[PDB]
RNA sequence: CCGCACAAGCGGUGGAGCAUGUGGUUUAAUUCGAUGCAACGCGAAGAACCUUACCUGGUCUUGACAUCCACGGAAGUUUUCAGAGAUGAGAAUGUGCCUUCGGGAACCGUGAGACAGGUGCUGCAUGGCUGUCGUCAGCUCGUGUUGUGAAAUGUUGGGUUAAGUCCCGCAACGAGCGCAACCCUUAUCCUUUGUUGCCAGCGGUCCGGCCGGGAACUCAAAGGAGACUGCCAGUGAUAAACUGGAGGAAGGUGGGGAUGACGUCAAGUCAUCAUGGCCCUUACGACCAGGGCUACACACGUGCUACAAUGGCGCAUACAAAGAGAAGCGACCUCGCGAGAGCAAGCGGACCUCAUAAAGUGCGUCGUAGUCCGGAUUGGAGUCUGCAACUCGACUCCAUGAAGUCGGAAUCGCUAGUAAUCGUGGAUCAGAAUGCCACGGUGAAUACGUUCCCGG
């Protein structure tokens, strides 16, 4: 992928770690089964001037070597494509062509 | 208490058998009676990834990683039975959880 | 016998028989059979005309046949001349509720009709 | 089947009365890998045959089968490159098995508001040699007799 | 649809250019882009110019528009028929 | 006194232990008639007792697991048939000669890549 | 046809892995972007230190880089200087303390990894190619290689339509999972494009399997 | 072997008159009941002086190939060369033994080799069914090239039965210059065999002398 | 001469409604690619924003991402205003490191260039990777021989095999790559170890393997044993082999996978990546909001649900396997008709959770009807995820109740635990499966044959 989109991703993964704590207070506020109708209503209007990239919903598993965004494993962080290049050459710890 | 359980994961039983052979032979020279090692139900994580890069679908492969469990208790550890354990580094594949 | 308007229940088993009606479904049929207490399974003969009005009295408790018609179509026209989107699929026949159309959309466009 | 001939697969006998033949069956009416649906539909309609329309069910199954067994079938076979309505003789385990397979086929037509109600009905009227299971029987044997010019 | 628990969701940007409107009675189009905030009743009798993605529509506000959102009045896909 | 036999069917494992007795039979907890709702069952559960003629001279034990009624009901009687053949050992001929010690190894066959099921393609749309 | 990666087909069968740890999900990806990195690094560093493979052993707290190089003296340098070097620099990538070992492959002429890459290097040098081929298989057949198969692919002597070229020796049987297949892929970016060189070299069956 | 001696043994039979060859007129006696006769007179110092070669090849390390192909006659051609130490083809000829004497050297090598890996071991580590296979080639290989797995390269002389039937073996000898020697009944082409011996090669009794004769020469030749 | 190629069968597709892809048309844009088999539920293992490459508009110019230098400041942190946002303007803090007190580091800002950047063109410049013929049985070579020689022989012939498999024959003898075997899994047994799994014999049981205990059995997973035409009979050329039989859990490569020869198609992919060349560089690079990829007279492909009594509905009650889980799976309990909510245990898991399998069986009802079949569509009202469900999510509830009464020519899949049917799980994933990948339950019919079609 272009080098502008893994710079999106980086900076999408660290605005997302500033911020983690705010929205996930903020979000507990709305959703409190019981609260004030305004503090519900003024966590509403105050979740959304946080930077929009600060949510964890926005980022995109991109493989790590290449930065492919379809055919990502989260078990190995890689496309299909470098899974397979990387499984071949033993690179992989216990994986291994399957049978059954 | 005066009771030890360690469980080790690996990739391949044949490093797996002999860190729990050497275990529980250190183990056993200490007098320590301990159950032999218990073979747990290893675990088959299976993928499949596509092996053309472009337009074939069909076509693809299926790699497997077989995570093999071993488990042995130590029922009357004397206390430098304790100690001698953790004196033994098992092979880099081998990973040890030791509860009390 | 006439229950809910001009529509006449068939002889079959009560709940069956009140579903027929416009605007009553089976689970409203379960619920008027209940507040009258008569069984869902006795059917509408074999049915004395007391037990029917209190059907007639538990029926009117919704509104079901023209006056829920009318009031679908009201609800309808409101979207049409409201200018809003939904109102403008109604108008012009089409799927409301986003499923595609490049193809299958026949149950609202109607039968094929070739070039 | 071209280079060795297997044949058709061995079956179990029938559980409640030991018969191959009812056994082949009720696997020739199951539908969608439903055996006791189509074996509680057999053997109903196999007693109902017993106490009323015969004396025995396992044997009223048999003067039915014989009673719809076509004998000489037209298999349209080309010999030198024309089309030959050639009439050949059938097995005697391949005419039981087209018998059933005809009186099931009988049966499905019959309506009657139940499927064992069905079967007894076809499987009486045909031991009568008086079904619409017979007179496909008979059909095939009136295709074997119109194409007798190709022997 | 969204949770009652939530309630409506409006920008907060479009709530304060409607508070400053409705104030002054400017009775000047909203050149806005949020198509996803719900009208509210305070908003009746404003005209708001809603971005289609290419251009602003003036969508005049009445009060059957309540509980409705922006966008649901503003087409974005042109179709004039196929002949 | 007690003479058990292991029996394996579809994935089903049946441990069957059979001694002298009423002629009683147990399965999981639970008598024939409640454990197997199906006729075809219960007949091939009794199949060997009635083919070696030992049916009120044996009390049998029953508990199986995995599979469905009718892959349990292979796997007690071929579990039957072993118990029995450990418990007279000349019924050996008998019970072989009518097919209760096949061990079939019929199993489920595992989906394939390309195809919706084993032995089983996508249609080739006409060409 | 296409065919299977001769080592990747063998791995646990008589082929071990070039990487040895354990790890649950969490910290999976993650080993695999280190392992990544430091074989980048190292062999950005060694190309010309004719190292063959980078296998990584990872303790729980600790990790462990050996290096199979052909030409040992030039990666541990001088009084282990550059070989301490490296470990730095793996130890900063790694994040984790770590440790090099180096082993030296007796036979350069037996080990794909280095017949490949120096048949790049002389391909990048305008060597033609059909004499780099030669000359590499009957060098591993001189050295006792029961059988060798190198096969250049690309625009061979810069000619406008690409062919592959491939020249065998002996015996190498791909189908038998029993054998001992050593396989490398190198490429050599000439004036005129990429030029793919594979090698396979059997160095005769193992029995045992693994063992 | 004394005229006598081979008389009563029945060397002087051959084939149909309806099936004989053109050079062999002189060793003919003549014909009777339309079958060749075989002059015992010419056969015995021919005979003679082929063990007198045979003689002096051993004498002097001197590695024998005893050939002969039929079926009844082939354990006979085999025995011959055992009793004096000696190489044989009793099975099939194959074209090119000696010719391609490298591609007998690598079959050789590979029977060498399954023989030397069953006694060493390691069918063990080989499947049961891998393990039978190897026996079965070695068998193979054993038959095809038991005589000739010492030969260690190619002999001295070579002793032929039936010179027709194993017209190929000649034809490579001469190409390598390698002598024939060679029963040769009135069938048969007598070009091709330096030292040649005219008898019947049909009768299993008559080739039994005739290698009798010559691995006791043979023998008496390695004793000196 | 072989192959689900046909025949013999069973079930489909073609008709209906919907889901999905493509063509076409439309559009500001409907991003790009894949196109006879071998493209069309394909790249995409998951487009509301993001993704995103597309359009409209607003913005930047050494730049969003890298190194280099110079200048100025620690870095970081909290809040205001304007703006759709990008951004612009502001307001609230430091002093850790060696300090040869010079300064350099981590970073941030600014200026100038070398450069960065490009999902821009070419897959007819390429590497790598893949499809396909085809898991079809072939493709060759050394030496010998034959011929004036191109070449041939081997590799053909007789048989026989799934097989260039094998044997005999034969100027061929051998070998290499294939074939088979070595690998995984499945079926039987034995050995070892027994918890979180197991419960036969026992003691009590709150009747729950629960609890003393037991190591037998199921099971777990490591090591072994076993099948080889080995044994017998017949046929066959005293051959290979074939047919049958015994034993045996298994019998004739037992079942299934992985494994794809030399090559063919200038096949596919420059949009995973890498890469020769050309091209753009205050723009074909970069940032943002909104829209689009979801359009809709139509045509085609692949699917799902049906059209019903072998069934629909109600009630009661059985028997699975394989999997996943830490920003995760989330019990019990309470609240809600329901999707769900609250509270909150447990579990990095043979322990806890997902999680009750459904077809099945028993009872009752329905009575062949556009129905108690079918569920499209639309209305009203909701729940959850998420900054955010208008375009354009899934799901629930109430109501609505289309077409459809088995589908023309034509065409597809399948030879056994297969077809058919029934559920369960997983990847991707905040959410979003009728697709894909996997798992078990129930479980057939037929194969005389090789004339024809299809491919070798
Ligand atoms: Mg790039
Ligand atoms: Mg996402
Ligand atoms: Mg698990
Ligand atoms: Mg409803
Ligand atoms: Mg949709
Ligand atoms: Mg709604
Ligand atoms: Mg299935
Ligand atoms: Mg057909
Ligand atoms: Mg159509
Ligand atoms: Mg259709
Ligand atoms: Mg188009
Ligand atoms: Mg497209
Ligand atoms: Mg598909
Ligand atoms: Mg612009
Ligand atoms: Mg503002
Ligand atoms: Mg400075
Ligand atoms: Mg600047
Ligand atoms: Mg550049
Ligand atoms: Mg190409
Ligand atoms: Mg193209
Ligand atoms: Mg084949
Ligand atoms: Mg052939
Ligand atoms: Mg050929
Ligand atoms: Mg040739
Ligand atoms: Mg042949
Ligand atoms: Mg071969
Ligand atoms: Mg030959
Ligand atoms: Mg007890
Ligand atoms: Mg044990
Ligand atoms: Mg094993
Ligand atoms: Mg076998
Ligand atoms: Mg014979
Ligand atoms: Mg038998
Ligand atoms: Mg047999
Ligand atoms: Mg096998
Ligand atoms: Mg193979
Ligand atoms: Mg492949
Ligand atoms: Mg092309
Ligand atoms: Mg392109
Ligand atoms: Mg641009
Ligand atoms: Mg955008
Ligand atoms: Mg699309
Ligand atoms: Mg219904
Ligand atoms: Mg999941
Ligand atoms: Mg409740
Ligand atoms: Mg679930
Ligand atoms: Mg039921
Ligand atoms: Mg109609
Ligand atoms: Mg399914
Ligand atoms: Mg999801
Ligand atoms: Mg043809
Ligand atoms: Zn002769």
């Amino acid at each position: 992928a272009k080098q502008s989109m893994k710079a999106r991703e980086v900076k999408r993964v660290a605005l997302a770690d500033k911020y983690f704590a705010k929205r996930a207070e903020l979000k507990a506020i709305i959703s409190d089964v019981n609260a004030s109708d305004e503090d519900r209503w003024n966590a509403v209007l105050k979740l959304q001037t946080l930077p929009r990239d600060s949510s964890p919903s926005r980022q995109r598993n991109r493989c790590r070597q290449t930065g492919r965004p379809h055919g990502f494993l989260r078990k190995f962080g890689l496309s299909r494509i470098k899974v397979r290049e990387a499984a071949m050459r033993g690179e992989i710890p216990g994986l291994k062509k399957a049978s059954w | 208490n005066q009771r030890i359980r360690i469980r080790l994961k690996a990739f391949d039983h044949r490093l797996i058998d002999q860190a729990t052979a050497e275990i529980v032979e250190t183990a056993k020279r200490t007098g320590a009676q301990v159950r032999g090692p218990i073979p747990l139900p290893t675990r088959k994580e299976r993928f499949t990834v596509l092996i053309s890069p472009h337009v074939n679908k069909d076509a693809r492969d299926q790699y497997e990683i077989r995570t093999h469990l071993r488990l042995v208790d130590i029922v009357e550890p004397t206390e430098k039975t304790v100690d001698a354990l953790m004196r033994l580094d098992l092979a880099a594949g081998v990973d040890v959880q030791i509860s009390l | 016998a006439r229950i809910a308007g001009i529509n006449i229940p068939d002889h079959k088993h009560a709940v069956i028989a009140l579903t027929s009606i416009y605007g009553v479904g089976k689970t409203r049929s379960k619920a008027i059979l209940a507040a009258a207490g008569i069984a869902e399974d006795v059917k509408i003969s074999e049915l004395s005309e007391g037990q029917i009005d209190t059907l007639r009295d538990e029926v009117a408790k919704f509104v079901v046949e023209g006056d829920l018609r009318r009031e679908i179509s009201m609800s309808i026209k409101r979207l049409m001349d409201l200018g809003c989107y939904r109102g403008l699929r109604h108008r012009r026949g089409l799927p409301v509720r986003g499923q595609r159309t490049k193809t299958n959309a026949r149950t609202r466009k109607g039968p094929r009709k070739p070039i | 089947p071209r280079r060795r001939v297997i044949g058709q697969r061995k079956i179990l006998p029938d559980p409640k009365f030991g018969s191959e033949l009812l056994a082949k069956f009720v696997n020739i009416l199951m539908v969608d890998g439903k055996k006791s649906t189509a074996e509680s539909i057999v053997y109903s309609a196999l007693e109902t045959l017993a106490q009323r329309s015969g004396k025995s069910e396992l044997e009223a199954f048999e003067v039915a089968l014989e009673n719809v067994r076509p004998t000489v079938e037209v298999k349209s076979r080309r010999v030198g490159g024309s089309t030959y309505q050639v009439p050949v003789e059938v097995r005697p385990v391949r005419r039981n098995a087209l018998a059933m397979r005809w009186i099931v086929e009988a049966a499905r037509k019959r309506g009657d508001k139940s499927m064992a109600l069905r079967l007894a009905n076809e499987l009486s009227d045909a031991a009568e040699n008086k079904g619409t299971a017979v007179k496909k029987r008979e059909d095939v044997h009136r295709m074997a007799e119109a194409n007798k010019a190709f022997a | 649809p969204r949770s009652l628990k939530k309630g409506p969701f409006i920008d907060l940007h479009l709530l304060k250019k409607v508070e400053k409107a409705v104030e002054s009675g400017d009775k000047k189009p909203l050149r806005t882009w949020s198509r996803r905030s719900t009208i509210f009743p305070n908003m009746i009798g404003l005209t708001i110019a809603v971005h289609n993605g290419r251009q602003h529509v003036p969508v005049f506000v009445t009060d059957e528009m309540v509980g409705h959102k922006l966008g649901e009045f503003a087409p974005t896909r042109t179709y004039r028929g196929h002949a | 006194n007690q003479y058990y036999g292991t029996g394996r069917r579809k994935s089903s494992a049946a441990r069957v232990f059979i001694k002298p007795g009423n002629g009683k039979i147990v399965i999981n907890q639970r008598s024939l008639e409640q454990y197997f709702g199906r006729e075809t069952a219960r007949m091939v559960v009794r199949q060997p007792l009635e083919l070696v003629d030992m049916v009120e001279k044996l009390d049998l034990y029953i508990t199986v697991k995995g599979g469905g009624i009718s892959g349990q009901a292979g796997a007690i009687r071929h579990g039957i048939t072993r118990a029995l053949m450990e418990y007279d050992e000349s019924l050996r001929s008998e019970l072989r000669k009518a097919g209760f010690v096949t061990r079939d190894a019929r199993q489920v066959e595992r989906k394939k890549v390309g195809l919706r099921k084993a032995r089983r393609r996508p249609q080739f749309s006409k060409r | 046809g296409q065919k299977v990666h001769p080592n990747g087909i063998r791995l646990g069968i008589v082929k071990p892995w070039n990487s040895t740890w354990f790890a649950n999900t969490k910290e999976f990806a993650d080993n695999l972007d280190s392992d990544f990195k430091v074989r980048q690094y190292l062999t950005k560093e060694l190309a010309k230190a004719s190292v063959s493979r980078i296998v990584i052993e990872r303790p729980a707290k600790s990790i462990r880089v050996t290096i199979h190089t052909a030409r040992p003296g030039i990666v541990i340098g001088k009084k282990g200087e550059d070989v301490e070097k490296l470990r730095k620099v793996v130890a900063d990538i790694a994040g984790v303390p770590a440790q090099i070992n180096i082993a030296e492959v007796r036979k350069p002429e037996l080990d794909a990894k280095l017949v490949a890459d120096s048949i790049t290097s002389q391909l990048e040098r305008r060597v033609m190619f059909r004499r780099a081929m030669k000359r590499a298989v009957q060098n591993a057949m001189r050295l006792g290689a029961k059988g060798i198969k190198v096969e250049v692919s690309g625009r061979l002597g810069g000619a406008e339509i690409a062919r592959t070229e491939w020249y065998r020796e002996g015996r190498v049987p791909l189908h038998t999972l029993r054998a001992d297949i050593d396989y490398n892929t190198s490429e050599a970016h000439t004036t005129y494009g990429v030029i793919g060189v594979k090698v396979w070299i059997f160095k005769g069956e193992i029995l045992g399997g693994m063992a | 072997v004394s005229m006598r001696d081979m008389l009563k043994a029945g060397v002087h039979f051959g084939h149909q008159t309806r099936y004989w060859n053109p050079k062999m007129k002189p060793f003919i006696f003549g014909a009777r009941n339309k079958v060749h006769i075989i002059n015992l007179e010419k056969t015995v110092p021919m005979f003679n002086e082929a063990l007198a070669e045979l003689n002096k090849i051993a004498s002097r390390k001197g590695k024998i190939l005893f050939v002969g192909t039929k079926r009844a006659a082939s354990e006979a051609v085999k025995d011959a060369a055992l009793s004096c130490d000696q190489f044989f083809v009793n099975h099939r000829w194959l074209g090119g033994m000696l010719t391609n004497w490298k591609t007998v050297r690598q079959s050789i090598k590979r029977l060498k080799d399954l023989e030397t890996q069953s006694q060493d071991g390691t069918f063990d580590k080989l499947t049961k069914k891998e393990a039978l296979m190897r026996t079965r080639e070695l068998e193979k290989l054993e038959n095809s090239l038991g005589g000739i797995k010492d030969m260690g390269g190619l002999p001295d002389a070579l002793f032929v039965i039936d010179a027709d039937h194993e017209h190929i073996a000649i034809k490579e000898a001469n190409n390598l210059g390698i002598p024939v020697f060679a029963i040769v009944d009135t069938n048969s082409d007598p070009d091709g065999v330096d030292f040649v011996i005219p008898g019947n090669d049909d009768a299993i009794r008559a080739v039994t002398l005739y290698l009798g004769a010559v691995a006791a020469t043979v023998r008496e030749g390695r004793s000196q």
